[PDB]
């Protein structure tokens, strides 16, 4: 029944300050308050656990997972008790939330932007139905993060490593929609040209800035550094930008682009067309360094694509009488 | 403290003397406004124009040419202290008073209608040598986001029609002089924010009041003030300008620069070098589409053509210019020059490509703008839609095998012969090639792009497709569309 339901929308204590202040073991705390008060008053609790939780995200990562992550689940979890009860004022929270995001966003370029934006979303996407089309809270997000991906430009590592954290979340919540996103595109192609700007071939592409690149310095081994998702930890200490570093945000975003070709991507022939040029990066990344195997798996992956799909044509418009 | 003493024994009044005093008083403070620059300014600023009031009033060698020496000597140091918020508007104030004071009591004989030109001719000196940091070399928009002069523009320039004309005959005869010519085209900021100001004597739709009392022939010659205009704006175009800049006189050549020329044939001509100026910076690559735009001004004005102006209208698209918020004026020139009956199918299939091409590279609100360009050449071509559906292609149950045997063959060779790097829009085999990249953008996020593609995908009922009202559409316009 609950997937059904999916399918079918596919198709179609009172201030948070105060709680803030008096949060400031805050997960046991904020279950105590929330078994008291269950024992309006739930929906705001609720709403100044989220931005307790959102304050956490956003003003320190510096704990370690056991330390941090633990208290970050048991939160979600809390927030996630109370949110099959209530919906409403979990979707007014939500559309709040994002006015103030987009607000912050028209104010400043990126000086308003914050790494608890992206925790939000994870935690907007794990709450609400991710598979629903129409959504008062889901769409308004897509819709914002869109618009942050096809309107900020990169500089910076920070900037590189937001852009990978965004389209992460995007193909964590069209994991199950599997809708294609010209400007997730965009933004895997720009990414592409500013690691390889150190170029002619793509002039078109309108990269920010030509001081970003990725020289041929990291062996790019099994012993290379993972993802490591942490936003603060890594937008906080992106000023130095390492080799190792954007060495990994660029297999993060290879194989990010990879999951998005294999799982999104790869049902239209079309996209193949859209394959036609990134490929072909792929292709200079096979002329940039030769040594990387990411590069080769994922043209023989477009290559498959390619070979797989017929690429003819697809047309309709009939009709007939009437009784 | 003192200085209110001073204006008070001024007012107060042996009246000569204490005028005088107050005179040496009032240069003795514009002498200390460098100083100053580095309430009392302003206290002295407005005494120093109640008793040039006063001798305007009262008097008119030692008791006509004494007090007239004093106020054209207070009036160079008001000048000299406005070159070198509150200071500026006493400025300001002092000065509309002083050119009132002339235009009502200077002038020799009463009746005539006379206006000083050395008094204008030092004030526009005055203003225009002054220059500040954040004033000109505008990064975000404008050209010159002055404090005294843009004041002055907004509240005399804007107000007055007979202002505007002693003002752009005063740049005439300064353009003359190579000093003052030079100080003029040094300063282009401030001409390019006047005519942007757009509140010149050749506009109908708005009147202007007479600053002074008795007009001096302030529409004696339409044409006169015209000329002076195209002269002004050939003299302030001939260099000296940033990327920016050049942008910024594009649009103002395009919007309100074209209406008040006298002579069209310079203003095409530097369209027409500006339409085809391309270079490596990928900010002015987008610089010159909008001029063409000013070019088809031209073909609304002469019988001259551009040389291939299709081939240009063809190279003018790129990604960039729909990541540009000037897509809308591009888009809008795209769609009227697409309305012709003399254009070909080749060149159309071209254009479809490169639009779809754009759709596929770009946000949600260009596919959403250039939609309704689709459907519209969708439904004014029918032979388009031979790019929408392939009968070749299809099966049928009540068919041989034979038949279904070819169509299997056929589409087994199938191949894209789409040129995307051909300029040529004839050259270009887009009619060959199905528009595939039309089903890519058909599963989208947003609901209006998917809403579209559903209008598209049946059958047109109506020909008018009303894309005004879905012209200007950005993420915030989607946003507060879907918000509320």
């Amino acid at each position: 029944e609950l997937e059904q339901q999916r399918l079918d929308r596919m198709n179609g204590r009172t201030h948070d300050a105060l709680l803030d202040q008096v949060k400031k073991h805050p997960k046991i705390v904020k279950n105590i308050i929330k078994a008291y008060q269950p024992k309006e008053k739930l929906g705001k609790f609720t709403a100044v656990l989220l931005r307790h939780i959102i304050f956490l995200s956003n003003q320190n990562y510096l704990k370690n997972v056991q330390s941090f992550k633990r208290t970050q689940n048991a939160l979600i979890s809390i927030l996630k008790s109370l949110s099959e009860k209530y919906n409403r004022e979990l979707s007014e929270e939500c559309r709040d939330y994002i006015n103030e995001m987009q607000a912050r966003y028209k104010k400043n370029h990126f000086d308003a932007l914050s790494n608890g934006d992206l925790v939000f979303f994870s935690i907007i996407g794990i709450l609400f139905s991710t598979s629903d089309q129409y959504h008062l809270v889901i769409t308004p997000a897509l819709i914002l993060m869109s618009q942050f991906l096809e309107q900020i430009k990169f500089n910076s590592l920070k900037r590189i490593a937001f852009g990978a954290v965004l389209v992460r979340i995007v193909s964590q919540y069209q994991r199950i929609s599997k809708r294609y996103i010209p400007e997730v595109v965009y933004f895997f192609q720009k990414i592409l040209l500013t690691f390889i700007v150190e170029p002619l071939d793509f002039e078109n592409i309108r990269l920010d800035s030509y001081e970003l690149g990725l020289p041929l310095d990291v062996d790019f081994t099994k012993k290379r550094s993972t993802i490591i998702p942490l936003h603060t930890l890594s937008t906080m200490d992106t000023e130095a930008h390492p080799v190792d570093q954007c060495v990994s945000v660029l297999l993060n975003v290879m194989e990010s682009l990879d999951a998005t070709i294999s799982t999104v991507w790869k049902s239209l022939p079309a996209f193949n067309e859209i394959i036609l040029p990134i490929q072909q990066l792929l292709s200079a990344y096979t002329s940039k360094y030769s040594d990387f195997e990411k590069p080769r798996n994922i043209l023989n992956k477009v290559e498959k694509l390619t070979k797989f799909t017929e690429h003819i044509p697809l047309a309709l418009q009939n009709h007939k009488p009437v009784s | 403290m003192v200085l209110l003493i001073s204006e008070i024994k001024d007012i107060a009044k042996k009246q000569y003397n204490s005028i005088i005093k107050l005179i040496n008083e009032l240069v003795i403070p514009e002498n200390v406004t460098q100083l100053e620059e580095d309430f009392l300014v302003m206290s002295l600023f407005q005494i120093f124009r109640k008793l040039f009031s006063r001798g305007d009033l009262t008097l008119p060698k030692e008791q006509f040419v004494n007090w007239c020496r004093k106020v054209y000597e207070a009036f160079k140091t008001k000048l000299l202290a406005i070159i070198s918020t509150s200071l500026g508007l006493d400025s300001l104030d002092v000065y509309l008073q002083l050119a009132e004071l002339e235009s009502t009591h200077f002038a020799s004989e009463k009746g005539a209608p006379f206006f000083p030109n050395k008094t204008f001719r030092k004030l526009i000196i005055a203003l225009w040598s002054s220059n500040m940091g954040e004033i000109e070399d505008v990064k975000s928009s404008g050209a010159s986001e002055n404090l005294i002069i843009v004041e002055f523009t907004e509240k005399y320039y804007t107000k007055f029609a007979d202002i505007q004309y002693y003002f752009q005959s005063e740049f005439n005869q300064l353009l003359e002089d190579p000093a003052y010519q030079d100080l003029l085209l040094k300063n282009v900021g401030k001409w390019l924010a006047l005519v942007n100001h757009d509140k010149h004597c050749s506009s109908v739709d708005a009147d202007l009041e007479i600053f002074v009392p008795n007009p001096p022939q302030a529409i004696e010659n339409e044409s006169k003030f015209k000329s002076n205009f195209e002269k002004n704006w050939l003299s302030l175009l001939n260099g000296q300008l940033s990327l920016q800049q050049y942008k910024s006189i594009l649009l103002i050549l395009h919007k309100r620069i074209i209406p008040h020329f006298h002579t069209p044939t310079k203003l095409m001509d530097f369209l027409t070098d500006s339409y085809n100026l391309q270079s490596s910076n990928k900010n002015a690559g987008v610089v010159p589409i909008l001029a063409l735009n000013g070019l088809f001004e031209l073909m609304k004005r002469f019988n001259l053509e551009y040389p291939n102006f299709y081939m240009k209208l063809y190279q003018i698209i790129n990604p960039d210019l729909m990541h540009v918020k000037y897509r809308a004026r591009f888009f809008r020139l795209m769609d009227v020059f697409l309305s012709s009956t003399h254009l070909s199918a080749h060149l159309v299939a071209s254009f479809i490509k490169k639009l779809a091409r754009l759709t596929l590279e770009s946000p949600p609100s260009a596919i959403v703008t250039v939609i309704p360009f689709i459907y519209n050449l969708i439904r004014k071509h029918p032979n388009c839609m031979i790019m929408l559906h392939n009968p070749a292609f299809i099966s049928n149950p009540f068919q041989t095998p034979d038949q279904v045997a070819n169509l299997k063959t056929l589409k087994e060779n199938y191949v894209d012969p789409f040129d995307v790097h051909e300029s040529d829009p004839e050259l270009t085999h887009a009619l060959d090639s199905s528009l595939w990249e039309l089903a890519s953008l058909m599963e989208h996020y947003h609901p209006n792009v998917a809403t579209l593609a559903k209008i598209f995908a049946q059958p047109f009922k109506k020909l008018s497709y009303n894309m005004e009202d879905f012209l200007d559409w950005n993420y915030d316009s989607l946003l507060n569309a879907e918000s509320s």
